[PDB]
């Protein structure tokens, strides 16, 4: 009675992994090699449509995190490379008679360093920070640098400013938009719609505490691969954003050589004023609700009759042991042990920072990274947006642990799935082929 | 609760024209085909034209191909026929009727379900 | 409605809207690939598409049966009660079968029309 | 004539030499990318006719009327005493709205056949 | 059988199975420059075939007559005692001036068919 | 043997200072140029 | 055995087995391997 019909063009889709492509409308991550975005993107809400998303097997992180890496490369690449800083620093303390933080912190080293000509050398004088150098054994120190890898100057010109980047689909392919509120990070998805682009994700570089990213909409959002299993982290998405106030307040210039034909080296020269510590100062009162909104939501998961205490960071190097951000194009390593030191039973607070101009980013050996001096004094304004946690009897330990740059972009790519279509079917009909 | 109600002309003479009307209610108008058949006084039944469901396809018998158009409006619910020519032989009760098609995605019908109760139409 | 709208539409509604799909599927080495990758596939499509009779058609006609075992459903709860998404899992086990059989029909259908045509 | 020697000559002589130039649009990663977008152009183009109900047809009638506003010329005008060239200017602003109506036209034709083969 | 091994067939049996060398037409900058290439001659040979009017068909009969000096062999010797590889070599001098006639063939059924749509 | 095909009755706009020919010629030149030189000797022990 | 050209004595000549022969090669003194740094980040390896 009934025939096979085929048809094209049926509204069907399967799971996919494919290449997705940068639009955004001199800086690391707004190179030419992107797409300029559609004034007007389109959303059409996919009424009675109920799909599984996984934000912890989405292919889209390892793309997004290869991307980055590539155009910071790129970045990198055509700019002076430093190898003849591997050289004896003589190093004294710059402020002897400081009675405060940074004593001992700025060392005034004496180095010989090339010129144009291969036939003479230079006497150069410069500051470098205490965790740039390493005694060997005025005392005999060297850069980090040496004991692995080469330093390549970043070019001066390239601004480090996040640059929202929208990822989009190929043709044949689809990215659908969970908007789910409270969605627990995988299951289904009851407002899944159909977008064509994702919105502007800005790669902000942060540990510990997530900057600049989305907030939730109704509720603190606690999701992680398994909570049971310790070794898993937890992102914490608030729905309240809490203002950092940083800032590096000496007055610091910069000094340049030529050191060779067609390079130059910038490094720290004086300072016009008085040294001073660079810090950050978070709102008590409102990092003390915050947290308290976090404790509220998280004893969901482990019971009404516990105790939650938070504790700082354990063993590592300033890249996991403490809170890192790019701040006016210097890069701030902050201490945050006072913002974990609490336990939870049922106006103003300073941390100190340091900068640190020798940088292994990505948590890459081999490929290090000399960050210029910036002159002037540096201050900017950052949004805490979520909180990286992980766990260590009724009474539970988290740590702000971090330090895997993807956890820092699941926060934001939580929400989408990428799929492709295949319309073409078949139905039976009461049509036959004559 | 299925009605179909005729609302049609009266005596006309050959070489006229007249056109019937029918409104529907209690069913989705747009869901079905909808077809007239004609009965004069004194004879049996007989189908006349058929319109399917979107007013696309359109079928006559032979007798009316040239002289009767049938046309529908599923946002009125209503179904109408153009009558030209009208001989003596025409004169007949004309009944709305639904069924007798099926647009290929349901089920077979060819076979009139609802009936009206017939317009008289003389010549 | 726009791409994809008709997803949680039955199949009865969601064929209205073939063109709107069929329209989205053509509209840096990596993307470059995708690209051609994506090319390769809407050929293979239409290839496939086309060994069947279905040429310049988004809705096709065959003389392949349903089998019944396929799917026992009322052509009434398939159109009216399904959506594509549902229908395309309760018959994933069988679209095989039923491309061997539309090809073999093709190739049969093919072979008659050259022959009937002979007939001076 | 050769490759758009008809460019010059009027529509109702310039459309005999339509094939002259449909073969010539198929016929270093800058080149390799400018090769692929010129597939997908052709496969775009191929696609917008197949959704009319135009497969394999260079000329193709279709039942779309002429709403005149379009362009109100003579028949005889038109194809007599306009080349290609100007009469792509003259309905440029049009092309749209017949596209359009030329894909609705199709989906009806598809939609009433495929009901007119279930008459069994 | 599979993919070519109808080669050493007939004729007339080998094109029996002529989906299945269509079917494996479609199925690291080098490799990516031959799959375009690649597409690129899948393409050229379907607008080939939908210039002498044959779309979605593998066998397609034409109108232009056999000329008997391309080849003079009796029609059995032709289809049950040659293989398609010994054809292809027969007539290698002959296909450019096939195919010249198959298109203008086409190009003057499709005029025709244009002028006969108008009789109202 | 390349073709030309006159068009007769064509009287297309020209604009020499507009061509985007131009500026693929250019650059196409500047990358064989570099593409040339790359893969030879680099005197840098000459800076003294 | 093939060849291009038997005759043509500028062709090699390429003998084909239909058995295989067992070779057994070995360096039986037990070196040792010391390395060096040699830059930041660089390292050589030598014969001890
Ligand atoms: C989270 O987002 C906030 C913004 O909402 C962001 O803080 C902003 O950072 C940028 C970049 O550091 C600041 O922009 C600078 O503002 C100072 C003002 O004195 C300018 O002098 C700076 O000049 C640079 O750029 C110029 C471009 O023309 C150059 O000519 C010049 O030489 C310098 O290179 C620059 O414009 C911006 O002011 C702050 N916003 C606030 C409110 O302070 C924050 O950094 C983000 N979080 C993270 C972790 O990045
Ligand atoms: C620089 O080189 C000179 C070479 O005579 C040496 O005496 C001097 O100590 C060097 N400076 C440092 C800081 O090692
Ligand atoms: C030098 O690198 C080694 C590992 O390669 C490390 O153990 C050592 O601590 C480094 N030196 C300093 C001074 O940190
Ligand atoms: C899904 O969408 C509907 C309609 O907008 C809304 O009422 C509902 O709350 C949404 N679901 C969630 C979980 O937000
Ligand atoms: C954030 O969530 C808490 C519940 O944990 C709620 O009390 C608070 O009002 C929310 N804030 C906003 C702005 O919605
Ligand atoms: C999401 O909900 C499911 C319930 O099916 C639960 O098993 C899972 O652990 C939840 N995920 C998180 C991150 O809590
Ligand atoms: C989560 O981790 C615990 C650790 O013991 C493990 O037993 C459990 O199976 C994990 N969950 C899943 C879904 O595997
Ligand atoms: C830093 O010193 C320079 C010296 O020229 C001065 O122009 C600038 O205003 C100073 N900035 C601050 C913040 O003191
Ligand atoms: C480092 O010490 C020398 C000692 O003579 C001094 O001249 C120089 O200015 C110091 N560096 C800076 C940046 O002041
Ligand atoms: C941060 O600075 C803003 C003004 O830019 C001020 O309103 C806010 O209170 C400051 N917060 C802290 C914690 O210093
Ligand atoms: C502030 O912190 C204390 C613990 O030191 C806690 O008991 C109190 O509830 C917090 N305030 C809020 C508003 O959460
Ligand atoms: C942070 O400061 C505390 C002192 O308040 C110190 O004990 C701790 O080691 C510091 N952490 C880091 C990572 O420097
Ligand atoms: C930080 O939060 C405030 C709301 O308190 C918002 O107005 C501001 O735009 C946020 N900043 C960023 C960079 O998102
Ligand atoms: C979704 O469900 C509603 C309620 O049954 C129905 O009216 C609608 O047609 C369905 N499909 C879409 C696309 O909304
Ligand atoms: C239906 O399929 C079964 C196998 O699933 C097969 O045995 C049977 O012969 C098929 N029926 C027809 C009519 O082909
Ligand atoms: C060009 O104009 C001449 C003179 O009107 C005419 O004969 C010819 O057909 C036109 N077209 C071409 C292609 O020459
Ligand atoms: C012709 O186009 C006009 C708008 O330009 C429109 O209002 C009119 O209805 C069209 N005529 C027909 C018959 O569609
Ligand atoms: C090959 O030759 C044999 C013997 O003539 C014949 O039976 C067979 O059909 C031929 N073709 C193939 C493909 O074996
Ligand atoms: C057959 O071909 C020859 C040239 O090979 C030609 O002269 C002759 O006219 C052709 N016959 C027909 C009927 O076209
Ligand atoms: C292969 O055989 C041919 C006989 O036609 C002979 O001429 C040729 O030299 C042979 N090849 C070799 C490598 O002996
Ligand atoms: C093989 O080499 C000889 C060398 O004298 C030459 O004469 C002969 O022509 C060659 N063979 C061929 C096939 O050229
Ligand atoms: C080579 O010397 C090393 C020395 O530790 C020994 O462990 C190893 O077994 C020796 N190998 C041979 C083959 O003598
Ligand atoms: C090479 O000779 C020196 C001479 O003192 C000796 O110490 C060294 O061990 C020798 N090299 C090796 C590999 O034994």
């Amino acid at each position: 009675n009934l025939w096979v019909t085929v048809y094209y063009g049926v509204p069907v889709w399967k799971d996919a992994e494919t290449t997705l492509f940068c639009a955004s409308d001199h800086n690391v991550w707004a190179t030419h090699a992107c797409v300029p975005t559609d004034p007007n993107p389109q959303e059409i809400h996919l009424e009675n449509v109920t799909e599984e998303f996984n934000m912890w097997k989405n292919n889209m992180v390892e793309q997004m995190h290869e991307d980055i890496i590539s155009l910071w490369d790129q970045s990198l690449k055509p700019c002076v490379k430093l190898t003849p800083l591997c050289v004896t620093l003589q190093c004294t303390n710059y402020a002897p008679k400081l009675r405060s933080m940074m004593r001992g912190e700025i060392k005034n080293c004496s180095f010989n360093m090339t010129t144009e000509l291969r036939d003479k050398k230079q006497k150069v004088y410069s500051l470098f920070y205490r965790l740039d150098v390493v005694q060997i054994n005025n005392k005999e120190y060297r850069l980090i640098n040496c004991n692995t890898s080469a330093i390549t100057q970043a070019c001066p010109k390239v601004s480090f400013e996040p640059i929202p980047i929208h990822y989009c689909a190929p043709a044949g392919f689809a990215i659908l938009k969970c908007k789910d509120k409270k969605f627990n990070g995988t299951g289904p998805c009851q407002n899944v719609s159909t977008v064509q682009c994702t919105h502007g994700i800005k790669p902000v570089v942060s540990t510990q505490l997530l900057l600049n990213g989305s907030l939730a909409e109704e509720e603190v959002i606690i999701r992680s691969e398994n909570i049971t299993n310790n070794a898993k982290n937890i992102l914490v998405q608030l729905n309240t954003s809490v203002q950092i106030n940083c800032t590096r307040p000496s007055n610091n210039t910069v000094k340049s050589i030529r050191i060779g034909p067609g390079q130059a080296f910038y490094y720290f020269g004086d300072v016009l004023g008085h040294v001073r510590m660079a810090h950050c100062n978070i709102s008590k009162a409102t990092w003390n609700e915050t947290l308290g909104k976090v404790v509220k939501q998280l004893r969901k998961h482990f019971g009404n009759n516990t105790i939650i205490r938070f504790a700082q960071s354990s063993g590592g190097d300033l890249e996991v042991t403490t809170h890192s951000f790019n701040c006016g194009g210097e890069f701030f390593y902050c201490n945050t042990s006072g913002l974990f030191n609490s336990t939870w039973i049922s106006d103003s607070l300073i941390l100190p920072c340091w900068i640190k101009q020798i940088i292994n980013m990505w948590q890459r050996i081999g490929q290090a990274m000399y960050a210029p001096p910036i002159q002037g004094v540096i201050r900017c304004v950052s949004n805490i947006t979520g909180l990286i946690l992980t766990r260590d009897s009724t009474t539970e330990t988290f740590r702000p642990g971090g330090g895997d740059m993807r956890d820092n972009w699941r926060s934001e790519l939580y929400k989408y799935k990428v799929v492709k279509i295949e319309p073409l079917g078949v139905a039976p009909t009461r049509c036959k082929r004559r | 609760e299925v009605q179909l109600v005729e609302t049609g002309g009266g005596l006309v003479q050959p070489g006229g024209s007249l056109k019937l009307s029918c409104r529907a209610s209690g069913y989705t108008f747009s869901s079905f085909a909808m077809s007239w058949v004609r009965q004069a006084p004194g004879k049996g039944l007989e189908w006349v034209s058929l319109i399917n469901d979107r007013g696309g396809l359109t079928f006559y018998v032979d007798s009316v191909k040239g002289r009767f158009t049938i046309s529908r409006d599923n946002s009125k619910n209503t179904l109408s026929l153009q009558m030209h020519s009208l001989r003596d032989g025409d004169t007949a009760v004309y009944y709305c009727a639904t069924g007798g098609m099926s647009s290929a995605l349901q089920s077979s019908k060819y076979y009139f379900d609802f009936w009206g109760q017939g317009a008289l139409v003389t010549v | 409605d726009g791409f994809l709208g008709a997803a949680g539409s039955t199949m009865g509604a969601a064929s209205m809207t073939l063109t709107v799909q069929a329209r989205n599927l053509l509209s840096g080495i990596k993307q470059l690939q995708a690209r051609v990758l994506a090319v390769e596939h809407y050929l293979r499509d239409q290839q496939l598409l086309g060994i069947w009779g279905c040429s310049g058609k988004l809705i096709c006609c065959t003389n392949v049966p349903w089998n019944s075992s396929w799917s026992n459903r009322n052509l009434s709860e398939i159109w009216d009660n399904m959506t594509w998404l549902q229908w395309d899992k309760e018959i994933s086990n069988y679209t095989q079968i039923i491309y061997g059989l539309l090809e073999e029909s093709q190739n049969q259908q093919e072979k008659n029309e050259q022959d009937l045509l002979a007939l001076d």
